[PDB]
């Protein structure tokens, strides 16, 4: 029963994950007065099957280590995937105690699929881009874990089901739409989305890149449903608990859908101009809005049951 | 027209719905009926093997009432 | 270095070895040990040279693996007695572990090469710390953990440092391999009569850190790193060449001076406990220790070395060196002896 | 069985610190290396150290070990040498390998064994504690205490972290 | 050392509570006003003696 | 004063992002304080029963503890209700 | 209004502890006599399994105390079925 | 400690966490509580020299409650008996 | 000792070993010196969970912080180490033979 | 078991995906030092120390239902204001600057 359920949302998310790239090219090309795929299947609805079937049989084109070569994707591919378990959606795969913290952690250890795979480039430059790159996530997990915690301190334990409760009569983000401002922010950095794109953009200044890709979209869905839980979260009636997941679908589904939107919106960052965004602006503003937060629920008798 | 963008976002969604809707079933499926027990703490665990000797079956979600008084 | 980083810096140093001092409980030892190496790596660096480098990298290598060493004497300890305060260890693999963290930590022979590299690669104001004030840590755990140590490990480390910081003194012309050694053969004195008295222990370590900065602070005056610089100092400030004499015959253990003390008083309390061919031979391996002080003294006193003309510029300038406590410290390192039973206020 | 979950994991645990230990290429090393935190992570979870757990997988692997390897892949080595193709980190790797079998082998057959030490082998499960029925995590409860009972640790442990920046700018200004 | 003296199979007898922990959740709240007096003789026995096997009856 | 406020000004101008910063920071610190609410804080923590409250043995010379869960004596949370 | 949610969630979960605490006495009472009527049933299997093993006399305590000490596990579990002691061991640490 | 400023100043610096009798949060006690405070209580004031020969039981006993070796080796002793008598089928266990 | 004590204190021999034998590179020693704290966090926390010792219960983050921060000030040292020589080769740090 | 069961489900699938990646019909017959920068080390440097500081404020939801709330608080804000120290000392050595 329990493979059943873990099946039923891993093939999802790959789907999911398949029909963003529509979603992204349609979207970015109505904004940009054009239509993007509408040739292969109506309304281009076959593209990504396309694209999916020529990237898999595609010549797969020497690796510095081949253990690393290999180790790269299936780290980024299984770690994306493992994001989704503790998901309430409203009811997680796994219930964890300490969901938040396992996210948080298991998220601080994606930047090893670059690390691997710029040692495997066996090319000078391609390191080097690679530790650019990682500079950039890890600079960026910083002020997550600290808008992270602020957010918890209203609600009052890591647990991803009691957000929950906590916003059973109102979003967080009235009370926290300073650090919801700064949280999707650092979403957007932390997953090398426009303006932060810099690895696709420095750069240019089959099978194998296919998973990389669905790595990447597979993370940009969760940290928005993330999003979603953490500052818009959607009440849960436990005996029509469908009615949660059509409004936190749709919720999660326009958070994704800003990504592209912000996208075809805004020139890209310098790298040390998008590295002064994080360590003079956000968190200076994090650290003082933590220590705002720690204090409020005191000062307001307004603190959080521990269970 | 931009109502085109529509059926793939209509796709997206079914795909984001299942892994919800599928979970929330699957409980009631394997729980009879009812939510799945949560046990975060000690306390509840214990009460959860508590209910697994009392239900006759091995089942903690086997509830028995005052019918067993 | 901004001077008020290197005053916070210097703080911190002494402030982790203060939290050794006055800690009940080993987490707060061990953090102790953390926060004091971390502050002293700067003021080895401090002068950015690959010697430098160097002698900061061997440093953070032995005390790291020395406060890992300790770290796990204080898990075994808490295994087997289920309780943290800082005293006697509860399991002999632990106390073992912990003896052996803390000859690290002090330089003891045979855990004693690095005392020397050190010691030669960082400035001679950051070898006074390393040879004085970081010995107090150590040794105020050891005056608290002594009860469970074995007695047979910890004499022959002193016994070995005795030797090993005697004979290795011989060979050098360095002012500061000839203070490593010093130094070496020093804390032997000190561990040796630990298990007897550690009152006589810490006699001795005070007393050796009032030479020792006194030698120091001379060689600072004048800027002397090598016997032969030091052997210039007669044709500029005469009066420093009387002092290192005195200082010198001092750590020789010579009466009537302040340096006779520690080691009358050690062989004092061995000879209560019946131990007499170790305090006999430990006096007698000692006159190694005279030997090379007293080449020093041939050298930069009692003989008056060549000299070079451009010395001659130098005689019009005084000395603008701090020089800080040095005429305190001269006179407690040479004068003391009259006031040996004053040793009793460390009891 | 599932029952010597923890013992088998701790054999995990020495092999992976062989591994590292007879030091290959510092990019294998690391790659030992993570692989003994996450499972010491394991080990620590199944002793209901939950949250000293994740701290192995946050701290440790994300935050320690990652900057090990942007360090290595930068200052270190940047393309690794072929595993155990060296004879001495062959013949560590292997004389390892085969001490950490000789010892699981003899406590699996006898249900003890004594390498030096004196070991029981019927499990770890068998020490565990037999009542647990409170409505909190003891863990938890043990960790947020730093904040009421130890003032004294988080203002060394606060001001070392400070000094360490402080040292560390000092240290690479050069 | 000696031997640990344990009660026999017989004196452990009881008839029991077999509802479940939803059952005793609901009636906990009138369970306490109701029954207060004998369960709070028990917990004193048990914190006083420190011993399971001290306050069967 | 004067010169306090031309260099507010001029924080506000050049440094709106670090103004904030310790404008909240200075909140944080000084507010509880202030609060005539911090005080409900510490009482309602106080009123989270996590063990269970062991009886007294009854000596005759205990007339403020109750002998019974719903008699007057003891703590009331009246006060919490209303809150 | 973060405030009046967190206090009426607080009053909540006294609610919840205050029912938990109704109930501990009754299941004290049972975890005693569960406790004890495992501990005599190794008791009884121990009699007959080391009954001719030379000095061996049974259920002897390892302590020199002789107040009661809560039994570990293994004292409790020692011989019965491998599924048992899974759950008593992991099941709480493994579940969901 | 080498210098006792905690005592001297009445702070409580680290003694809170040195044993696990000491208090705990919500009384969380340790499983050795009851040898942790007979040892502590028989061996208080009266030196470890003294204590080392006169609190020997108490910390005997405390020491088994922290390792249990004696109750493993007994536990492992009445198994492997067990283990010959059923590879003899002379003796069948109860359900 | 429980059976998982023997693997652990096995973990922590090895890698003081692999410290104390030297190879070439700086980064595999120092390697070597985070596997022995990790050992050391392992057995520590086994400890204090088993015994419900729970204000120790801090006690492995704070070995885990101030031992990651020792293993910066390390890396720190290799890094400049490096600068100097171009490589981490422990063989280049002999200046102070004399 | 059923965490075990859903990490190995996620990694195999995805070790699986390489392998038919790497391998599907083709139809065909025929150690130094990295140009080191040390503003990138300072970068993960900063990074290792601001996470441990945050491991150490992870336990503040926790912390705030003590009773010694007057202790927690004024603990809490020192720890993030002595992390504000560490960030303003950096910030006005130059140590968050790109240039040079
Ligand atoms: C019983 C066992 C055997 C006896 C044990 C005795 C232990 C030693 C006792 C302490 C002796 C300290 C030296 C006495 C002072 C002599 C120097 C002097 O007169 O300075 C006057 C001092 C400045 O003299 P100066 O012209 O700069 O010459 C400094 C000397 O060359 C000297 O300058 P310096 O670089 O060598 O530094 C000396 C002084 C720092 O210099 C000073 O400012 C004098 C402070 C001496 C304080 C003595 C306190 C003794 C009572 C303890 C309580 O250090 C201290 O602060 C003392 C600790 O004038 C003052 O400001 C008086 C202090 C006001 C407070
Ligand atoms: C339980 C306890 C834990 C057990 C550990 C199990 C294994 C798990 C891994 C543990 C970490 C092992 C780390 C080994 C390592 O990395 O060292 C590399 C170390 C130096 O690395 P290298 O740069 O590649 O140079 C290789 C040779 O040294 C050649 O370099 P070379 O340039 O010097 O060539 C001349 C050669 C000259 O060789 C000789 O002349 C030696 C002949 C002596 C005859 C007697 O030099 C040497 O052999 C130096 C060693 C001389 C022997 C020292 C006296 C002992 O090479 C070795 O020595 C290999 C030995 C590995 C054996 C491991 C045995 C572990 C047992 C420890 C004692 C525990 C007893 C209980
Ligand atoms: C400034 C532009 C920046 C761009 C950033 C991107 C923003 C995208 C934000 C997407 C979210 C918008 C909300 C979509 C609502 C979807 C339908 C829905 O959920 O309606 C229900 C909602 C009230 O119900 P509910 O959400 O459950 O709130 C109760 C508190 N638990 O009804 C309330 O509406
Ligand atoms: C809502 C406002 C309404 C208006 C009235 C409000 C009044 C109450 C608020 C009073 C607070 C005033 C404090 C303002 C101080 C700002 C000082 C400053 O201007 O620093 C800027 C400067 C860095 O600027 P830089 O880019 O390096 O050089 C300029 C070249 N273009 O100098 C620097 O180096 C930056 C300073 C060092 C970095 C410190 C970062 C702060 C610490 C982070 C945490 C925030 C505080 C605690 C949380
Ligand atoms: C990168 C590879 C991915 C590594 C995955 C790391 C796994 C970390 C899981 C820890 C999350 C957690 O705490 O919950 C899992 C479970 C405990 O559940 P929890 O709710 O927290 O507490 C008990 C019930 N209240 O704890 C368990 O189920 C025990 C699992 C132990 C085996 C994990 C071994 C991992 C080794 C990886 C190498
Ligand atoms: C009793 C013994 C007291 C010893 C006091 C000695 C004072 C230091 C020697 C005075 C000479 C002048 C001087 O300033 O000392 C040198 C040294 C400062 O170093 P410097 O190179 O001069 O410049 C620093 C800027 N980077 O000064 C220092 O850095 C201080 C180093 C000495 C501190 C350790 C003293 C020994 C331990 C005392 C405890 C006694 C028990
Ligand atoms: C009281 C109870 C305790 C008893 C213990 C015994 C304590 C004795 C040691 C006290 C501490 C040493 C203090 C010695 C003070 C020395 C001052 C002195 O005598 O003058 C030195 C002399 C002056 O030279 P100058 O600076 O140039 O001024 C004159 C200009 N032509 O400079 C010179 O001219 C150099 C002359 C060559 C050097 C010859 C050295 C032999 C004389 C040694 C005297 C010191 C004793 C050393 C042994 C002790
Ligand atoms: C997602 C599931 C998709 C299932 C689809 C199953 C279809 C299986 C049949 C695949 C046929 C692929 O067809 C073949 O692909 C390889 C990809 O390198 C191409 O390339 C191959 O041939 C050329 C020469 O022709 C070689 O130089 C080259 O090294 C080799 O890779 C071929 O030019 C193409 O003819
Ligand atoms: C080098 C740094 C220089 C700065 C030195 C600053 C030292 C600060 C010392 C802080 C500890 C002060 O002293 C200590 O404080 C806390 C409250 O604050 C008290 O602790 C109190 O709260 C907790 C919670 O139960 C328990 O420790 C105890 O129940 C209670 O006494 C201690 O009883 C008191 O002994
Ligand atoms: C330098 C090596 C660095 C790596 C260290 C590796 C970890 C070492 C683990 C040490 C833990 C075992 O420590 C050891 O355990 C046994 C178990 O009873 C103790 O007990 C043993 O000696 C005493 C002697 O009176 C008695 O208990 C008994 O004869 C015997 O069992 C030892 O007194 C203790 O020294
Ligand atoms: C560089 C170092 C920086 C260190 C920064 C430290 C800043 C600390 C600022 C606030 C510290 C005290 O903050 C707050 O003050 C009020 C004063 O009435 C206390 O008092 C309030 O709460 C207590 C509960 O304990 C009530 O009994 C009291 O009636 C109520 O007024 C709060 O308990 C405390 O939470
Ligand atoms: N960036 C875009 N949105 N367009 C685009 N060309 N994406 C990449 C195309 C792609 C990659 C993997 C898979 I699986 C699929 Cl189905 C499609």
């Amino acid at each position: 029963m329990f493979m059943i359920n873990i099946l039923m949302l891993i093939i999802p998310i790959l789907l999911a994950v398949a029909f963003l790239t529509l979603v992204e090219r349609k979207v970015l090309g109505y904004m940009q007065l054009r239509k993007g795929p509408n040739v292969v299947g109506p309304y281009g609805l076959l593209q990504p099957i396309a694209d999916a079937i020529k990237l898999f049989i595609k010549e797969p084109l020497a690796t510095s280590s081949a253990s690393m070569f290999i180790l790269a994707p299936i780290m980024a591919l299984g770690l994306a995937l493992t994001m989704w378990i503790p998901l309430p959606m409203p009811y997680p795969l796994i219930n964890m105690n300490l969901g938040v913290l396992f996210m948080l952690a298991m998220s601080s250890l994606a930047v090893y699929s670059i690390l691997w795979s710029g040692w495997a480039s066996n090319s000078k430059y391609a390191l080097i881009g690679a530790l650019r790159a990682v500079a950039q996530t890890i600079s960026y997990e910083v002020t997550l874990a600290i808008i992270l915690l602020s957010v918890l301190l209203m609600s009052g334990s890591f647990t991803l089901s009691t957000l929950i409760t906590t916003q059973e009569q109102m979003w967080l983000i009235l009370p926290a739409w300073p650090l919801a401002m700064m949280w999707f922010i650092s979403t957007l950095a932390e997953t090398n989305r426009a303006p932060f794109d810099l690895t696709e953009g420095e750069s240019e200044l089959a099978g194998p890149f296919a998973l990389f890709f669905m790595a990447e979209y597979a993370n940009i869905i969760m940290m928005n449903i993330f999003t979603a839980i953490l500052f818009l979260g959607t009440s849960h009636n436990p005996h029509m608990p469908e009615l949660y997941t059509i409004n936190f679908t749709i919720k999660s589904l326009l958070l994704t859908m800003s990504f592209l939107w912000i996208r075809a919106s805004y020139p890209r960052f310098r790298y040390d101009q998008l590295m002064h965004l994080l360590w003079k602006n956000f968190l200076p503003l994090t650290l003082a809005l933590c220590m705002w937060h720690v204090s409020l629920p005191i000062l307001t008798s307004g603190i959080p049951p521990q269970t | 027209m931009w109502f085109e963008v529509l059926p793939g976002i209509a796709v997206m969604g079914v795909c984001l719905f299942i892994p919800g809707m599928a979970t929330a079933r699957i409980h009631r499926f394997s729980n009879g009926g009812k939510e799945k027990r949560v046990a975060h703490y000690p306390y509840q665990w214990y009460l959860m093997e508590r209910d697994r000797r009392v239900s006759g079956v091995n089942r903690s979600y086997v509830s028995k009432g005052l019918e067993n008084i | 270095m901004n001077p008020i980083i290197f005053i916070i810096i210097l703080l911190t140093i002494m402030l982790g070895t203060i939290i050794v001092m006055i800690s009940s409980h080993w987490l707060l030892v061990w953090i102790g040990f953390e926060m004091n190496m971390l502050a002293i790596i700067p003021i080895m660096m401090k002068n950015h040279n690959p010697r430098a480098t160097e002698a900061s990298t061997k440093y953070f290598l032995t005390q790291s693996t020395a406060s890992m060493l300790l770290m796990m004497a204080v898990i075994i300890n808490l295994m087997f007695s289920g309780q943290w305060t800082v005293m006697k260890l509860f399991n002999p693999m632990a106390s073992m572990l912990m003896t052996m963290a803390l000859a690290m930590k002090l330089g003891m022979a045979p855990f004693h090469f690095w005392v020397p590299e050190v010691t030669q690669g960082i400035p001679l104001s950051s070898g006074l710390i390393l040879l004085t004030w970081q010995k107090l840590a150590p040794m105020s755990v050891l005056y608290q953990i002594f009860p469970s140590i074995n007695l047979n490990l910890i004499l022959t480390l002193s016994v070995l440092s005795i030797l090993i910081g005697g004979w290795g003194g011989l060979n050098q012309t360095q002012l500061r391999k000839i203070m490593a050694y010093s130094s070496i053969a020093h804390m032997g004195w000190m561990t040796a009569v630990l298990p007897y008295n550690p009152t006589m222990t810490l006699l001795n370590l005070i007393i050796y850190i009032i030479m020792t900065s006194t030698m120091f602070t001379m060689f600072m005056a004048n800027s002397t790193t090598t016997t032969l610089s030091l052997s210039h100092t007669w044709n500029k400030t005469p009066i420093m060449t009387v002092l290192i004499l005195a200082t010198l015959l001092s750590m020789g253990g010579l009466p009537p001076l302040s340096g006779f003390m520690p080691k009358w008083m050690i062989i004092q309390e061995m000879t209560k406990n019946n131990s007499i061919i170790l305090p006999t031979f430990m006096a007698i391996t000692a006159l190694l220790n005279l030997y090379f002080y007293m080449r020093l003294t041939y050298s930069t006193t009692l003989t008056m070395f060549p000299s070079t003309n451009n010395m001659k510029m130098k005689w019009q300038f005084p000395l603008m060196k701090k020089m800080t406590f040095l005429p305190t410290m001269v006179v407690l390192s040479t004068m003391m002896l009259p006031l040996t039973p004053m040793l009793s206020v460390l009891e | 069985m599932m029952l010597y979950i923890v013992f088998i994991l701790s054999v995990i645990f020495v092999m992976g610190f062989v591994g590292f230990s007879s030091k290959p290429s510092p990019i294998y090393g690391g790659l030992g290396l993570i692989v003994s935190g996450g499972v010491g992570c394991g080990i620590v979870l199944n002793f209901g150290g939950s949250f000293l757990g994740l701290m192995v997988f946050l701290i440790y692997l994300g935050g320690m070990m990652v900057v090990f390897g942007y360090t290595t892949a930068m200052a270190t080595e940047q393309y690794p040498e072929i595993w155990l193709s060296n004879k001495a980190v062959l013949g560590a790797f292997v004389t390892g390998l085969l001490m950490e079998f000789f010892m699981v082998y003899y406590v699996l057959k006898d249900k003890e064994v004594e390498v030096v030490f004196e070991f029981n082998g019927l499990g770890d499960w068998v020490i565990y504690d037999t009542g647990d029925s409170g409505f909190f995590s003891e863990e938890a409860m043990g960790i947020a205490a730093l904040y009421s009972y130890g003032t004294w640790l988080v203002i060394v442990t606060g001001w070392s972290l400070l000094i360490g920046v402080v040292v560390i700018m000092e240290i690479t200004r050069g | 050392p000696g031997i640990v003296e344990l009660p026999s199979l017989e004196d452990l007898k009881v008839q029991e509570v077999k509802v479940s922990s939803s059952v005793l959740k609901a009636a906990a709240h009138h369970y306490g006003a109701q029954c207060d007096k004998p369960n709070k003789e028990f917990m004193l026995c048990r914190w006083e003696e420190k011993d399971p096997r001290r306050c069967l009856e | 004063a004067e010169r306090v406020a031309a260099f507010l000004k001029n924080v506000w101008a050049k440094e709106p992002v670090l103004v904030a910063s310790f404008a909240i920071a200075g909140l944080a610190v000084i507010l509880p304080t202030l609060s005539p609410y911090t005080k409900y804080s510490l009482m309602i923590n106080r009123a989270t029963p996590y063990n269970y409250p062991v009886p007294l043995r009854d000596d005759g010379n205990m007339p403020d503890v109750p002998s019974h869960p719903q008699d007057p004596q003891g703590p009331s949370l009246e006060w919490l209700k209303r809150l | 209004s973060m405030m009046k949610w967190n206090r009426e969630r607080r009053r909540l979960q006294i609610e919840d502890f205050e029912a938990r605490i109704a109930l501990m006495p009754l299941l004290q009472a049972e975890k005693d006599r569960r406790v004890l009527q495992m501990l005599r049933e190794n008791l009884e299997e121990e009699a007959t399994v080391m009954k001719d093993v030379p000095g061996w006399k049974v259920g002897e305590s390892v302590f020199h105390t002789t107040r009661w000490v809560t039994p570990m596990m293994g004292e409790l579990y020692g011989l019965r079925a491998s599924e048992e002691v899974l759950s008593a061991t992991y099941g709480f640490i493994w579940y969901t | 400690p080498f210098f006792d400023v905690q005592k001297r100043l009445g702070v409580d610096l680290d003694r809170w966490m040195t044993i696990q009798s000491a208090e705990q949060p919500h009384k969380i006690p340790s499983r050795c509580h009851a040898f942790e405070k007979e040892w502590i209580e028989c061996a208080h004031g009266i030196g470890s020299i003294r204590a080392e020969k006169e609190c020997k039981i108490e910390f005997e006993d405390f020491r088994e409650c922290l390792l249990r070796q004696k109750t493993m080796k007994r536990l492992h002793a009445i198994r492997r008996q067990r283990e010959k008598l059923i590879k003899e089928g002379k003796y069948t266990p109860p359900p | 000792m429980s059976m998982v004590y023997m693997n652990i204190m096995m973990a922590f021999t090895v890698s003081l070993v692999g410290l104390l034998m030297y190879r070439s590179h700086l980064m595999s020693s120092l390697l070597c010196l985070e596997g022995m704290m990790l050992s050391l966090f392992v057995m520590a926390a086994l400890t204090i969970l088993n015994s419900h010792f729970t204000l120790a219960s801090m006690m492995p983050i704070i070995l885990l912080v101030f031992a990651a921060c020792e293993a910066a000030l390390g890396l720190s040292l290799l890094v400049m180490v490096s600068n100097t020589y171009g490589t981490d080769y422990v063989q280049n740090l002999n200046l102070l033979q004399c | 078991m059923n965490l075990m069961l859903a990490l190995l489900t996620n990694f195999t699938l995805a070790t699986l995906l390489v392998i038919i990646a790497f391998w599907l019909p083709q139809l065909n017959v025929y150690s130094a030092r990295l140009p080191f920068s040390m503003k990138f080390f300072l970068v993960a440097i900063t990074f290792l120390l601001f996470d441990l500081e945050i491991a150490l404020l992870l336990p503040l939801p926790w912390a705030s239902q003590t009773a010694n709330l007057n202790t927690m608080l004024t603990m809490a804000l020192f720890l993030i204001i002595l992390l504000a120290v560490s960030l303003a000392y950096e910030w006005t050595q130059k140590g968050l600057e790109w240039t040079e």
